[PDB]
């Protein structure tokens, strides 16, 4: 029976429980370890339609209408497609999104929601817990190792120590295992944001780490009577009634949302030659014009192969979100749409 | 019982000892060595145990011997003495036999087939012969152990000689003399006994974790710290700690592979193929392919090391982490480190004394663990100043000297360093001098052999060239050959610089010297890279072509042609009037030389060598019918 047990195994073991005080032990005798049903629900989801937006609308209806931001959460939850090219060279299948914004907007609730939705999500605030929260200790792995093949949500990312951020960069680059999708939330370095300054000036993080992100949405708590009137009515109804004021919409339950994501995870879309030329055409078109954006010094970052590969991962996610066997142009345009939408927050 | 039969096994080995050959390769192996062993004044033989798998019946013995190694070796000891006696006096070839006959011998098989690894062994595999490999770390001092006990009778001074059998001390009860018979009169004298050396050597074992080895007699102090080791001994765990009673220690492909190597060695696109095949994910970058590759080839080591080191000063969006992460895998196993996540202790070591061993012990850091190999240091611009101070002695003597409280010693960390460093700020700024774009002091920046300035330009044409390469690669030479090539090149080729190649270095270095930061550090690169190019060429001497190409590589890596000699700034673009005049003057002279010779025309190959000591200029003349 030896070598039938290994550490970390959730097992059912039958044995003889054996021993004026007597210490006790057990001699093992037997060792064991621990779809049309869901397809009908998928058929109902297909019957309802609007799968791309229904899932995004279903993500935390108690949170204000950041639909384009929550769409990034849907693709991050789905994730991209890994590509072991060969010779040991690797391309990550994960999606990294940052959530910058002023305090008091309760943005951490979305971090709770996404971590709750994901079956392998790990939540973390500020610096690592007692230091051992990152890397491993004499080994007991940290949060990043715990979220392997999962999602890590971080609140107040900028306050992390250099050692804390050093381990972050390796995982963000090598995924070791610590295969994770990183969702970060951070308050402005000055307490309150200044749009007149560059995002790097208003945050502790440098460009070396931000360039590793896919989508870098910024939240500006701009005082506006028009927008705040809807948000206040939205929130005050959430407290009054156990559902969002948009009762016309029926959200998808988290188990079904999780199941479809798992169903999506099985698929593998592949690029066609038609979209292949479209991707390089859009990349060249966007990269050349993005030179003016960086020259204006009023944009988050210059167009680099981060944009080309970022769209590829997002297009793969969108195609895999649609359960498509191959990637189509509309996924690329939608991916390009969301990327361009993220820049709009800087111009409020 | 015992699988070993006393007479059967000695007869089986006797047939092997007189009839073995490998398949001039036809000569018998030990028919020659038997005379050499009788010549030797040695006391033991390191048996070529790979012969056991090279012969049929010997492998059958190995499986039988897997559980009874001691008995055969003890028989072989007497066999060796009998073989010596028979060859000396029975064959009448020698007469010096007295010391050999009285003394004792041993035999040590050194290349037995390896077992299923350490952690895969089983409780019944204990006491079985095994073969393992690993790295030695620490050594205990000489520990003597009892072999003979000396007893003197405390009332009559009679002396007895008592020897230990199977680790048992037997105290005599009475004096053995007829008259003196007092009970318990025998007493032990500590310093009249006989002892044998026992040493514990610590090995970092990699199965086919660290295991504390054990050695005895002449095997002690033969293994010292840092030795590369293969183990032929006995796995042991006794009432339970895991340890190996080392019987012998080793202090350290097909001809079809040679044919495969020569094909790549002969083909003209060798350098082009290597760049095309080393990194499929990275597009083009011919010089960067040549750069890191020359780091892996390395220069020659003489006593002066060939540890080529490279700094990637590229823009912070060019795939360079995609390289060094890949380099850590393809290269012979090294260490992947980040300057941000490393410290002086993390790179070098932590050294402390030991109560038991009474000599210094080392906890090897990242840098030392890469001894003799290749290491990658990402985030080199973010390394701490104290840690950066270590590299000065590392990149000048490959040693590290420590003198602190209670510890004064020097180490060795011979290794190659691959460094990548982002420019100061969010992007490279060519409006500033290059030495101001790099956050490294001149003393440290000068000692690197190669610095590469990889810049990304926003060009629509070049974007499509890169984009279509990657976009179709993720639809739907091998690493085994590449590692086989590099290991072959490092194994054999030790090129020597020729006289012609030597003299050209003087003009090459002086030319950079008069344009001044051309310290003598860059002159090290003018030989280190030269040897590594010949090693790739597999030419056993360094050619002048290797010299000039390496100089060009240094020029191209630093981009001297695109750098302002006044302020060190870089040209963004890197039809002109100087191009016009050179073409005009060239065309004027071609029209004369083509007709000055006593012919209406001549071969263009000879014409080029006549004036260069051109095709466009003559094509234009052909368009004008001249
Ligand atoms: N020439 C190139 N070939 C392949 N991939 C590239 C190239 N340039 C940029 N990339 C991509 O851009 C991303 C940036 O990674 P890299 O430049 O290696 O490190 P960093 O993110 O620190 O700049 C990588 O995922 C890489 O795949
Ligand atoms: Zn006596």
């Amino acid at each position: 029976l030896v070598r039938s047990l290994s550490p970390g195994d959730i097992v059912d073991v039958t044995g003889i429980f054996l021993p004026l005080l007597t210490e006790t032990y057990l001699e093992a005798q037997f060792v064991r370890q621990h779809t049309s049903d869901v397809e009908e629900r998928v058929m109902e989801l297909i019957t309802s339609g609007d799968v791309y937006n229904r899932l995004a609308k279903s993500i935390a209806p108690e949170i204000y209408g950041n639909l384009d931001v929550k769409k990034a959460l849907l693709l991050l939850l789905v994730g991209g497609v890994d590509k072991r090219v060969g010779d040991g060279m690797k391309i990550r299948g994960d999606i990294n999104v940052c959530l910058m914004g002023d305090p008091g907007v309760a943005k951490s609730q979305l971090l709770k929601a996404i971590c709750k939705i994901s079956p392998r999500g790990v939540y973390t605030t500020g610096k690592g817990s007692s230091g051992v929260g990152l890397t491993a200790a004499v080994l007991e792995g940290g949060a990043l190792v715990l979220a392997d093949n999962g999602i890590c949500c971080i609140d107040e990312f900028d306050k992390m120590d250099e050692s804390d951020r050093t381990a972050i960069h390796e995982v963000m680059e090598q995924q070791t295992n610590a295969r994770t999708s990183i969702l970060a939330a951070a308050n402005p370095l000055y307490g309150r944001y200044n749009p007149r300054l560059s995002p790097l000036d208003n945050i502790n993080l440098p460009a070396a780490l931000l360039s590793r992100f896919d989508i870098l949405f910024l939240m500006l708590d701009i005082p506006s009577r028009d927008d705040d009137e809807k948000l206040a009515e939205h929130v005050t109804y959430v407290h009054m009634h156990n559902k969002q004021p948009d009762l016309d919409f029926t959200p998808v339950e988290p188990s079904k949302m999780r199941e479809y994501i798992a169903y999506a995870k099985t698929k593998r879309p592949v690029m066609s030659e038609a979209v292949n030329d479209y991707v390089v055409q859009a990349y060249i078109r966007l990269r050349q014009d993005s030179k003016r954006e960086m020259d204006s010094k009023f944009s988050f970052g210059q167009a680099t192969p981060r944009t080309l590969l970022g769209i590829i991962r997002l297009s793969q996610a969108l195609a895999k979100l649609r359960l498509a066997d191959m990637v189509d142009i509309d996924d690329v345009e939608e991916a390009l749409r969301l990327v361009r939408v993220s820049k709009e927050s800087l111009y409020q | 019982g015992t699988n070993v039969s006393i007479q059967e096994c000695t007869t089986n080995f006797r047939n092997f000892l007189m009839s073995f050959k490998y398949k001039t390769d036809e000569e018998l192996y030990y028919i020659k060595q038997l005379n050499e062993m009788r010549e030797l004044g040695t006391s033991n033989l390191n048996l070529d145990a790979r012969n056991l798998l090279a012969y049929k019946q010997t492998e059958d013995l190995y499986h039988q011997l897997l559980n009874y190694p001691q008995e055969v070796i003890s028989i072989m000891d007497q066999t060796i003495k009998d073989c010596m006696v028979s060859l000396i006096v029975d064959n009448n070839l020698d007469y010096d036999l007295d010391e050999i006959e009285t003394k004792f011998y041993k035999v040590r098989p050194y290349n037995v087939g390896s077992c299923k690894g350490m952690r895969e062994l089983n409780p019944n595999d204990i006491d079985k012969l095994i073969n393992l490999k690993g790295l030695v770390l620490r050594s205990t001092p000489v520990i003597p152990d009892m072999k003979v006990a000396f007893f003197k009778c405390n009332v009559c001074d009679h002396t007895m000689a008592v020897e230990i059998d199977r680790g048992v001390i037997q105290e005599p009860a009475r004096c053995e003399r007829i008259d003196c018979n007092e009970p318990n009169s025998m007493s032990l004298i500590h310093n009249r006994c006989s002892f044998a050396d026992k040493q514990v050597i610590k090995l970092q074992e990699t199965p086919d974790h660290s295991i504390s080895l054990c050695v005895y007699d002449e095997l002690v102090d033969s293994c010292r710290a840092g030795d590369r080791i293969e183990v032929t001994g006995t796995f042991r765990s006794i009432p339970y700690k895991t340890y190996v009673d080392v019987v012998h220690v080793k202090k350290v492909i097909t001809d079809q592979d040679l044919a495969k190597i020569r094909e790549v060695a002969a083909r003209e696109d060798l350098y082009s193929l290597l760049a095309r095949s080393i990194a499929p994910s990275i597009y083009e970058l011919e010089d960067v392919k040549k750069g890191i590759l020359l780091q892996l080839f390395g220069g020659t080591n003489k006593t002066y090391r060939g540890d080529i080191n490279i700094l990637l000063c590229g823009d912070p969006s060019t795939s360079k982490s995609q390289i060094l992460q890949y380099v850590h895998k393809i290269t012979p196993r090294g260490v992947y480190t980040s300057g941000k996540g490393s410290s002086a202790v993390g790179l070098t070591a932590y050294i402390t004394r030991d109560v038991d061993t009474k000599q210094l012990v080392l906890e090897s850091g990242a840098l030392v663990l890469s001894d003799g190999g290749v290491c990658c240091i990402d985030e080199f611009d973010k390394m701490s100043d104290s840690t950066r101070s270590v590299l000065h002695e590392v990149m000048e003597q490959q040693t590290i000297s420590i003198a602190k409280a209670g510890i004064i010693t020097t180490l060795n960390a011979r290794s190659s360093i691959l460094a990548s460093a982002n420019p100061i700020g969010s992007r490279y700024n060519p409006n500033l001098p290059v030495t101001e774009n790099i956050d490294l002091p001149p003393p440290l920046l000068s000692r690197f052999d190669l610095v590469y300035l990889v810049l990304d330009k926003v060009d629509e044409k070049n974007d499509r060239e890169l984009a279509k390469h990657l976009t179709n690669l993720y639809l739907e030479l091998p690493v085994e050959f590449l590692t086989m090539y590099i290991s072959y090149a490092k194994e054999h080729i030790h090129p020597i610089i020729t006289e012609a190649a030597k003299t050209e270095l003087v003009r090459a270095y002086v030319g950079m010297r008069k344009m001044g930061t051309a310290t003598t550090r860059q002159l090290e690169s003018m030989i280190r890279l030269a040897e590594a190019h010949a090693k790739m060429k597999l030419k056993n001497v360094v050619e002048l072509e290797d010299v000039q190409e390496a100089v060009r590589l240094i020029r191209s890596a630093i981009k001297d042609y695109a750098t302002d000699p006044k302020t060190g700034k870089i040209d963004m673009n890197l039809k002109s009037v100087i191009q016009r005049k050179l073409q005009e003057d060239l065309s004027r002279e071609i029209m004369n030389v083509l007709k000055d010779q006593a012919s209406d025309s001549m071969s263009f190959n000879e014409l080029i060598k006549q004036i260069n000591e051109i095709q466009e200029a003559l094509s234009r003349l052909q368009q004008e019918d001249k």
